[PDB]
């Protein structure tokens, strides 16, 4: 059920950072993946959520374009890309597993939280 | 693609309610202020939300309008259904009318137990599906809805393609039919 | 929507109960999640929903509240319970976290 | 009261090209239509009854220059369930995805060709919900079709 | 209260007659229909027309072409104007108040004026003294 | 339209007399809510009976009214010497107009 | 006496509506112009499509009739249902009334999309079984019911074994109860 | 709403010779009456409920005045379905054989004595349809009750 | 406690209606004379059967009350629902009203087939539970409800624990809601 | 016009301690609740829908200032069946022990814990009937429960 | 199927009399027992009815407190106890069998009469 | 309610029909019962309901009537039919009995 | 499935013509028979339709009384009889199979045309 | 009702399409029938309904129209198609036939 993220990447500001989390222990298609960022010593910040079923994407209002989330079912991976790195973007990124919110005609909405997290990946400039 | 249980394929269809024009009124929305209710391919009603009033007198010559049987009966039926469906309407001077020469002009002063709230609720029900853009994204109470506009105007109009924001649909009018006399006050002892 | 945790620091002795409070900007009907983050470790889901405990979570933790006010109570605090506790709403997008609280 | 209109015509129902937007003839089998005669909470059944009533009124009754809505005022309660549109209005008020009767979805068997009764595509914030947010309903309809296939 | 006549006695033929009845005590806006009655000397009474506080008038069809009745709620009075006066119009004019009911004015004055007393006599309750018009 | 009354009616003091106001059968519908007025010589008309057998105020119960089909009757019971006056019948037509009768000169 | 599948024999029954007389009104048609609706075995209402009138004025008291409480309450309820069920009625001059002494007499002038059409539609719905004979060939666009007769009179009557063309039935009255105030125009802002 | 009146009394319903013209008492079994509690589109069931309500009202409530209409005005919707007679009215308008609620037909087993739920005899242009013009419907009823007897 | 077929046990539950106060009115009964219908935890209406009258004039201002929008809208809606539901109401002089200062006070003079019958039927339908106490053995016909009390008084009151004989319940109001305008006479041709 | 409100939430429904008088939380399984979506003549289902609607309105919609009745005036017919309370009113008029909506009874399996759909306790003479006067109804419920358990 | 009562018994007025009737040939708990009194030469007079299922009792208006009514399912016995005896209470007492009245939500009341009677028990003072 | 038997006696020779009447104070919808009691014997149920015959009763006895008025008819009376006939209503509590009628 | 219409007939005017056709290849009772007359040169003209299930007949407006139709299930035949002959009755007569029009309460009318014809029988005067 | 065929003669060479028209007095909703009669033979049913083709009829025949105006089209004319064509309504009794047109 655990999720494993990539290793510790460090690079010069202005490049693009790629970080991936690979899922195992469950049907990767049935659950989407949410991405959270935590600056050193600060609180958690939410960036986006991408479903692993069709690739539907809900981005954060301040992370559009700068952050790109993709999924790959063949290798069971969810990948995140940061375009223009800056000192304020040095942080630790967490990949979390979230079930899609469910709506139905004869029923009521069923909303979900982040069940299992993954070991963080640090990015420094 | 997306096959569910490896054997079934999700498919869609969309209904063309415009082909019901011969039988039912169809409500439609163009933008924030302008909405329409078309009957046939000829006539309809125009619902507009504005700061600018078109009627300046405190009159409603409804009985005299009935005496001069000049209006279109379908449009008169529709506005009767609209007015009767307003819950808790008691300020008669909040509504002005004009029926000169067969016209159908009605004006509502929208400036929580307010006449604006009831008129807006009936308006949302009637032009249901595209009217929420005038909702102003504010709910003071259970269903208190308020808007910046202070006039709602219902005129007649000739048919024209006006469905830029929502598709024509009879659901709103067929909804107000049931809730037509359900919420009115008594104004006389012997009705 | 934004949500803030009032105390932000509980310099409490071991062995006694602790109480944390969360308040939201708008109405979030029983759609809260409490996470616990040890120093240098990934957060883990403690409470989901209003008061339902996640699988494998000890019965010491309990959640309560609804609407705009929520509380998390730790009955018999242990050595491992000293961590950073986070409050998250998932009633509407985007998901938002609290500023967090430190328990020492 | 309760609706009493029965769909015209083996035993299925076909929506013609005029009844659909950017589409051709679509036919639904007898087993799907038979549910429209007993259920009380299906929007597609009410829309089918409205379309059938319109077709029959155009075919059999005459017409003149101006349009009269007396017929639909009289016969509305024998076609649709007003509490269904009331339910959708209530779900709209409470900030929940609802049905505005414009779009529907159903399941097609790839080889057999049997389908299910179409259900309304929910709309939230003026935009149609993505399939990922109602995948469970689709799976439940698939399970139901399997169950009635094994019978 | 009482209704009082005023107007010139002698009229040059083929001119316009103008009479005015002013009320005291009774209020024009209170209700009722205020009208005019004519009696030629030695002949039977003839009805001319009525006016209402809402402005609507009801005239004798044999006289509808050349008569008009006006109202004034501010000064609380009502007036008669006759066009193309002929020598046949020499008569006595009375102003009278009637408690008739007209469906049109009733169905109009509902939202503003509520409901009436539902006590309608359909008769000329009170009359003025009457003034002589000689052509 | 026109309402016909006798030219003159006479009676001895103390007895009862009747006055008839008749309308043409084609004029039915313009013959409604008949009321009876009295005008003494050189004096304005005074309403004496309205609707049927209804009296405004103060006038004695001698004056009675009745209506049947296309006819109306005003009965004066207990005639005196002061009842010598012109009596008129009027009707409220369905066209919202008043029609005045010919008038009877009562003599004692 | 043919057998269906050689096992089943087709048999018929016909219900005696008349035994429902003392719980519901029973309506039935005698001949082309005369139709009846009876309440109990004592009183009822006679609906005749006559073609010479009986009421010559244009007045219709209803307040005075209620104040002078003398009529039969069942019959007044029936005529109230009938009048309220008329769709799109706006020519009040078309209906004349007469109630003196406790009697009930109403008359409709009937002289498309007019007042005659609406009155005829309500009349056909009331005396549902056996009213098609008076319908003539004038029925046209959609409903557009037309008749050659020039008046509709409703008076009361005593009970008698009248209807020989159609059997007594409570269906028409029980049907007009649902569509009782669904098509009425507003005559004032404050009802 | 929907009707809620339940027919009184093993488990069937028997129409007395008073409810019928030129006929004797007729009893219908439990398997046929039980359909009257879930079907929304049966004229015979609605009339049977009307007759039962009349009988119970006569038996229990008093009757001294010049009758009354308030009781039936108040409880009409708990016994019948108004949209049924609305549907019959619409079928009458469109020039189609309809039901005027007088005559009904049913299939009755020669040996077993079982009976199907009566369906009303359609009427067209002032006269009853003849069996040759709805024989398919009778055969369908026979098929249905053969299937019912099979279980 | 008793075991049915040795396998099943009969158990009971009782519903707490005093939790729907925030959405629907709740009716209950204190004793023979006093019954209540409460809205929220703040206001309600008191219905009392008495021999002593509180209103002596014969006025029922309603247009004037609507012009001065001062009353509570919920209570006005409730009294409108009550009055409209009275079957065959035709004696307007039997009801008096008082609305000075935003209060509401209604008095029905009950001094069959009469106005008292209809008012009592509506009253027993409104406070359905526990209203049978004041039946006074008036049963003489189908319903023909009679009572010894002379007046029915409806006033407004502040909420208080006001019912000891029957529990609060929303069924009576929810039932009067459907049968609302089904039995009203026509009072004018143009409605 | 049939109701359309569907009960919220595996698949059962739970009455909290606020909805019950002098009792703790109770829960009813899927089988008992599923009858509430089809039956037109169950009082417990109607009241249960009323309670669910009140709960949802309290949660979702914001509440303040004066209490408003328009919400329940609009949506009364999407929750309950008015003809059910009409039927109870008629039964009260006729002298039969009717049903006020306070107390309910049900059967509860001693071992498995399975529960039947609660039915309302009848009142006659302003006092609840005793079990000795409706024991046949309880036995019929037990028979139905056994039959359901068989399949 | 019949019912057997106790037997003839006489005692001085003022004492208490216990009369027992035993039922056989049917399920005792299904049917209740009604008690009837007949004075010598007078008509039958109803006393009360006890349900054998649980013991619910309906008492005659003029016999409350004066007469107690009990049941025993172990021995299928119904007992009538009279505490005060007067000169006018000499009579014959009958133990009749009666099914309980039945009501249901969907149905109509089914009322029952006295099917079988035991032989009378005479009481003389 | 109180119910009374009109004849109270009947001196009738064997062979012909005999008719007995019962009148109730209030409405008793077909909820009447007729018993017979021979001298020195316990009464037995003859007719339950308005017109339903108890098991083991000869078809000579027939009941009829409703509402307030009820009748019992014996077609071909015999020597064994000489008894006392009692009328009971069971429409409501308390149960009531007729004063009885003598057939001799 | 065909229908065979007897043979050609010629006879002096004023007598009766008795033409018949036997239906084979299908269940005779299910379908009725309609009669069509074609005069020499002119077009087809309808006569009437008789049901074979029970003998219900629908006659033409102008052929009432002048002509009669009968069926015989035992012989599987349909027959037409013309009473009075005139110089304009010389024609060719066809019998055509036609299913009875079907109506139902829960459904819509299903009307039918003449499926199979038989070779005509010529009648001359 | 009465229905007429306007063209009444369609002298045309083989190979090209032919169009035939029918007009009814009143409304006949898709209840028409086109019959073909070769000379010396009994008529046979070509088209039943508005546009449904009878069994064994070649696809070169097509029907269309509803209400009052109806049309029949033959695409690939051949030598055996030179027959008389008849139009029938079966919406009501009595049945009606067209005057016929000879396609030569
Ligand atoms: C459906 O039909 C049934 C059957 O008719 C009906 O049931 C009856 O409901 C009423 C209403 O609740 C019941 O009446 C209650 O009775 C209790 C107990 O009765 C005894 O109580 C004391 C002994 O404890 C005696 O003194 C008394 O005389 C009785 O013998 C009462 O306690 C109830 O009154 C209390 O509650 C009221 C409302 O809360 C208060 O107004 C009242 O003042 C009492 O409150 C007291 O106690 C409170 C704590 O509970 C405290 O907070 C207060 O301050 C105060 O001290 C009430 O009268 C009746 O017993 C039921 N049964 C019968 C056979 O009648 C249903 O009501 C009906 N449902 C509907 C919807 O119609």
């Amino acid at each position: 059920v655990q999720l494993v993220q990539s290793g510790a990447e460090v690079k010069k500001p202005g490049a693009s950072v790629k970080v991936s989390c690979k899922a195992s222990g469950y049907t990767f298609t049935k659950y989407g993946i949410s991405w959270v960022r935590q600056a050193p010593g600060q609180g958690l910040e939410w960036m986006g959520w991408i479903s692993a079923f069709n690739g539907y994407t809900r981005y954060g209002q301040r992370f559009q374009g700068k952050v790109t989330m993709t999924t790959d079912t063949s290798t069971n991976t969810a990948s995140l890309e940061v375009r223009t790195l800056t000192s304020n973007d040095t942080a630790v990124y967490y990949c979390a597993r979230q079930y899609p919110d469910q709506y139905s005609s004869s029923g009521w909405p069923r909303l979900f939280a982040m069940d299992v997290w993954g070991q963080g990946t640090t990015v420094t400039v | 693609t997306s096959l569910y249980k490896g054997v079934y394929e999700l498919q869609t269809l969309e209904l063309n309610m415009e082909t019901l024009n011969m039988t039912m009124p169809l409500s439609c929305t163009k933008n924030n202020s302008h909405h329409y209710i078309m009957v046939g391919n000829e006539t309809g009603l125009e619902l507009t939300l504005t700061n600018t009033s078109i009627i300046n007198h405190k009159f409603c010559n409804l009985s005299d309008a009935h005496k001069k049987n000049l209006y279109d009966h379908a449009l008169m039926s529709i506005i009767s259904t609209f007015h009767l469906s307003i819950p808790n309407f008691n300020q008669y001077e909040a509504m002005s009318c004009d029926f000169n020469g067969g016209k159908i002009s009605v004006q509502y002063n929208l400036s929580c137990g307010t006449v604006a709230n009831g008129v807006l609720q009936t308006f949302m029900r009637m032009a249901w599906g595209g009217s929420y853009i005038a909702l102003d994204s504010g709910r003071g109470n259970w269903d208190c809805i308020m808007t910046s506009y202070q006039y709602l105007i219902i005129q007649n109009t000739t048919w024209e393609d006006h469905c830029q924001f929502s598709r024509p649909s009879p659901i709103g009018y067929l909804g107000l039919l049931s809730q037509r006399t359900r919420d009115i006050y008594i104004s006389r002892r012997l009705l | 929507t934004t949500l803030t945790q009032s105390p932000a620091t509980l310099s409490v002795s071991p062995g006694e109960t602790a109480t944390l409070s969360c308040r939201a900007s708008q109405n979030v009907i029983n759609n809260l999640a409490w996470y616990q983050q040890k120093p240098g470790q990934a957060p883990r889901l403690l409470i989901y929903g209003a008061s339902t405990r996640a699988t494998g979570i000890p019965a010491r933790f309990s959640g309560s509240g609804s609407g705009t006010e929520f509380t998390l109570t730790i009955s018999s605090m242990q050595s491992e319970d000293f961590a950073v506790y986070y409050c998250q709403q998932y009633n509407d997008w985007p998901r938002s976290f609290g500023q967090g609280t430190r328990l020492d | 009261g309760t609706f009493t209109w029965t769909l015209s015509d083996p035993g299925g129902y076909c929506l013609t090209r005029w009844m659909l937007i950017e589409a051709e003839l679509k036919c639904f089998g007898n087993t799907a239509v038979a549910k429209c005669n007993e259920k009380h909470d299906e929007e597609f059944c009410d829309m089918l009854r409205l379309f059938d009533f319109n077709k029959q009124a155009i075919q059999r009754l005459k017409a003149e220059a101006q349009t009269s809505i007396q017929l639909i005022n009289k016969a509305v309660n024998a076609l649709i369930n007003d509490q269904l549109i009331m339910k959708n209005h209530l779900r709209d008020i409470m900030g929940i995805p609802y049905c505005n009767y414009s779009k529907y979805w159903y399941l097609n068997h790839t080889t057999t060709g049997r389908t299910s009764l179409p259900k309304c595509w929910l709309v939230s914030n003026g935009s149609y919900l993505n399939e990922t947010h109602f995948s469970d309903d689709i799976e439940q309809q698939a399970d139901n079709m399997i169950t009635e296939m094994l019978q | 209260g009482t209704l009082r006549e005023s107007g010139p006695g002698l009229v040059r033929p083929s001119e316009t007659l103008s009479l005015t009845c002013g009320v005291s005590g009774y209020s024009i806006s209170s209700g009722y229909y205020w009208g005019w009655i004519r009696q030629p000397p030695g002949k039977g009474l003839e009805w001319i027309g009525n006016i209402y506080r809402s402005g609507s008038t009801y005239y004798n069809p044999s006289l509808k072409s050349r008569v008009t009745v006006s109202i004034d709620t501010s000064k609380n009075q009502f007036s008669l104007k006759l066009n193309s006066v002929t020598a046949a119009d020499t008569a006595v004019y009375y102003c009278a108040r009637s408690g008739i009911k007209v469906a049109d004015d009733y169905y109009y004055e509902m939202d503003v004026w509520g409901q009436g007393t539902d006590d309608y006599s359909y008769a000329m309750d009170v009359w003025g003294q009457g003034t002589t018009v000689t052509v | 339209a026109v309402l016909t009354q006798p030219a003159s009616v006479s009676g001895s003091p103390g007895q009862s007399i009747t006055i008839s106001c008749t309308a043409a059968n084609s004029d039915i519908g313009d013959f409604a809510f008949v009321s009876w007025y009295q005008q003494r010589p050189d004096k304005a008309p005074k309403l004496m009976v309205y609707e049927v057998s209804s009296r405004p105020s103060g006038v004695s119960n001698r004056f009675s009214g009745s209506k049947s089909g296309n006819t109306a009757s005003l009965t004066i019971s207990g005639l005196q010497a002061e009842d010598e006056a012109d009596y008129y019948c009027t009707s409220y037509t369905s066209s919202s107009t008043f029609v005045f009768g010919t008038g009877t000169k009562v003599t004692v």
